[PDB]
């Protein structure tokens, strides 16, 4: 630790001192009956800031917590630690790989890593007046897109084939324990059950199976992207084909 | 008490929203709803005078246009004195912070529990691994450190499970916030006492 | 189309809006479903939450079956060199060790599964409601199913999961104009029954609040409210009567 | 450490857990407040009706 001068009164009985949570941080100096403070330099994590491999291979590291002066060796001191490598200017954009503590880093220019203040958004005033209204005159529609998990694959497991082998003294060993496994292989078949009752809940809401026309005439709208392709071997329309080879 | 956890490996990150930019968040949706109504969540900000918008979400309730027209003043005091009364129940003595205050309060006693738990033998001749390598050769000193590690990460184990439980339990909470946010705010609510306790 | 008319009277937009502007909307229709099958099949993937869930199943299932090879104290990590390697009482304590690591192995994936699997359990919940709510009808919570006013969805498959494309309706250019509360026409008070009164500069006219279309103010838009002393910021001006005309 | 090491990936674990924890936070504070695009700035005349 860092033995630095103390400000505590020992009383001329006492040796050690403490904390709130039961650890030294304080002693006397058995030779010049002196008290000292002891303080740790276990200091912080470290994180790199990657731009991408594909673009570029260069980086900055970021010291989580330390006072810039005790690295080793464009030191640049934040709220959010030390960062080595990156350049702080003065403007400000979106946010494209977080620090913390409102600061982000982006690879910009040649070219480096810069790390700015994030910015919130373009700032507009709104022209608000006593007897002032703005009415529209066009629209738009729009189509976006949302995207839910609704379940997760299925599993179990045989506690004495995955503990143990194909051995008998290991099992009657595991006999000593009986009623983890039971414990296990319920819970992971509630999991099952409980993700297919997920499937059957979201989509069978339905009580018949509605057929589309042959006919399609909807009044100019174009539905033969999201409706089903009788060609394809499967009944998956396009979108969802094009969802189906996305995720590996 | 900060500081004293943090000497034993344990950190506190920073939010990467500071403060500031929250309260210019909420800044700027206040302004928003004050000066256009529900049209900026849904498009560009659309500029209405305010008795005129105040209008609009009168008759959104069953209530024609001109009982606020006519009762305009009176709806002024009210909404003024309603605001007085908020302060005045926020700036004194009457504590109801309860749920942004226990969330503070848990987080502190596991930490608190997490790092005393480092002061216990669980069996070993000693709590310190310091001791035990400096009194005892390797070879035998080897059970007295495997109990302590066995010790320290069931209890460590312990402390990650019970925090997952917390951050799914606000995950759910501020679910439910960022829902209460966009359905009163950005716009006037009919869900009966989602938005209040009364008509929206 | 009809049906297209209902959800846009649903909205506050009257139905000649869209009886007028049929092939304009049909167009705006099909450029979005384009512009979607564009963003999805591209590098740009989007589908973060539904590889997320592939990834940590993954993920965890390797950590489970990577820890059958770790001592955890015993001298090896093989049984059967427990086994043929040693006498029953003496590898008794080597072969409980490997029991009591493996137990805290399935014990721990285990519990995180069961967590996994609420949290898929609160999304399916969130899934089915938007099915519920945003495809079999039209909603009026906002931004629940899109951004802007919401006019229908369509649902599509996913593995493990479900995509939605809502269609929704975003005004797109404004205009200023100048309104007014009320208009004193002979003492009365005329308010406006649906829309709002605005004025181009030297006429008023009373429109709707979501579409600038204006109309001529007669006692069919309007009705009266009393004497006009108490409105702040009533205006001058002549509601029109269709009667009078005719029968005179 | 070295003892330690006879438990493989247990360490690990609770490290992913824990930054997953601290991402989740993350994503919550920026999904409650961040509904805006624009920054609105209020006149400066305050005639809001009364």
């Amino acid at each position: 630790g860092v033995l630095t001068e103390s400000n505590k009164k020992f009383l001329p009985f006492q040796q050690f001192g403490r904390d709130i949570a039961d650890t030294t941080d304080a002693v006397r100096d058995p030779q010049t009956l002196e008290i000292l403070d002891i303080t740790p330099c276990s200091f912080g994590g470290v994180s790199v800031i990657t731009p991408g491999t594909n673009t570029s291979n260069q980086v900055a590291v970021l010291y989580q917590d330390v006072n810039c002066t005790e690295v080793p060796v464009n030191v640049f001191q934040t709220r959010a630690g030390c960062l080595i490598g990156a350049e702080h200017v003065n403007n400000s954009y979106e946010c494209d790989i977080p620090i913390g503590a409102g600061i982000c880093a982006s690879y910009q220019t040649s070219q480096s890593i810069i790390a700015y203040t994030m910015s919130l958004g373009a700032e507009n005033s709104v022209a608000y007046s006593n007897n002032s209204i703005a009415i529209p005159t066009n629209f738009t529609i729009s189509v976006t897109t949302e995207i839910l998990p609704v379940s997760m694959t299925k599993t179990s497991v045989d506690c004495t084939m995955y503990i143990c082998g194909d051995s008998t003294e290991c099992s009657n060993l595991l006999l000593q324990y009986g009623s983890f496994c039971t414990q296990l292989n319920r819970a992971l078949t509630g999991i099952a059950v409980e993700q297919d009752k997920n499937t059957q809940e979201v989509f069978a809401q339905v009580k018949q199976i509605y057929k589309t026309p042959p006919i399609k005439d909807f009044g100019g709208f174009n539905f033969s992207q999201i409706l089903p392709d009788p060609s394809k071997p499967s009944k998956r329309s396009f979108i969802e084909d094009l969802l189906f080879n996305k995720v590996t | 008490l900060i500081c004293a956890q943090k000497f034993n490996g344990l950190t506190v990150l920073p939010p990467l929203l500071t403060d500031e930019m929250i309260a210019q968040y909420t800044s700027a949706l206040l302004a928003g709803t004050i000066t256009s109504g529900w049209t900026f969540g849904a498009g560009a900000a659309l500029q209405i005078p305010f008795a005129m918008q105040m209008a609009y979400r009168f008759n959104g309730i069953g209530v024609t246009q001109n009982v606020l027209y006519e009762n305009q003043k009176l709806i002024a005091n009210q909404f003024n004195s309603a605001i007085g009364k908020i302060q005045d129940s926020l700036s004194s003595t009457a504590s109801a912070l309860g749920k942004l205050q226990d969330v503070v309060n848990q987080n502190a006693q596991a930490l608190n529990t997490l790092v005393k738990q480092l002061s216990s033998n669980f069996g070993a001749i000693s709590s310190v691994l310091n001791d035990i390598l400096s009194r005892l050769d390797p070879p035998e000193a080897e059970v007295q450190i495997d109990r302590l590690i066995t010790g320290r990460l069931q209890s460590l184990q312990t402390y990650v499970t019970q925090q997952l439980i917390r951050a799914a339990e606000i995950r759910a909470s501020a679910n439910l916030a960022a829902t209460k946010m966009s359905e009163c705010v950005l716009g006037q609510s009919k869900r009966v006492d989602f938005c209040g306790k009364g008509y929206h | 189309a009809m049906q297209m008319a209902y959800r846009f009277n649903g909205i506050g937009v009257t139905q000649n809006v869209l009886y007028e502007n049929q092939k304009l909307i049909a167009n705006q229709f099909n450029s979005a479903i384009g512009k979607i099958q564009d963003s999805l099949s591209s590098t740009a993937s989007a589908l973060g939450k539904l590889q997320d869930v592939v990834n940590q199943n993954a993920q965890a299932l390797n950590t489970l079956v990577k820890q059958l090879s770790s001592n955890f104290g015993a001298i090896s990590s093989v049984l059967n060199d427990i086994l043929s390697r040693l006498d029953p009482p003496e590898a008794e304590v080597q072969i409980d060790r490997l029991i009591t690591g493996r137990l805290q192995s399935l014990q721990t994936y285990v519990t995180q599964q069961l967590i996994r699997a609420a949290e898929i359990r609160a999304s399916a919940n969130l899934a089915a409601t938007k099915m519920s709510e945003c495809v079999l009808g039209q909603s009026k919570r906002v931004d629940f199913c899109g951004k802007g006013y919401h006019l229908m969805s369509f649902p599509q498959s996913a593995p493990h999961g479900v995509v939605f494309l809502h269609v929704t309706y975003v005004p797109a250019q404004e205009k200023n104009f100048t309104t007014a509360p009320a208009i004193c026409h002979d003492g009365k008070a005329h308010f406006p029954r649906e829309g709002v009164f605005v004025s181009n500069g030297t006429h008023w006219f009373v429109t709707q609040r979501n579409f600038y279309e204006p109309q001529i103010i007669t006692t069919d838009n309007t009705f009266v409210s009393g004497n006009c002393d108490v409105v702040i910021g009533i205006v001058n001006n002549t509601v029109y009567d269709p009667l009078q005309p005719e029968l005179d």
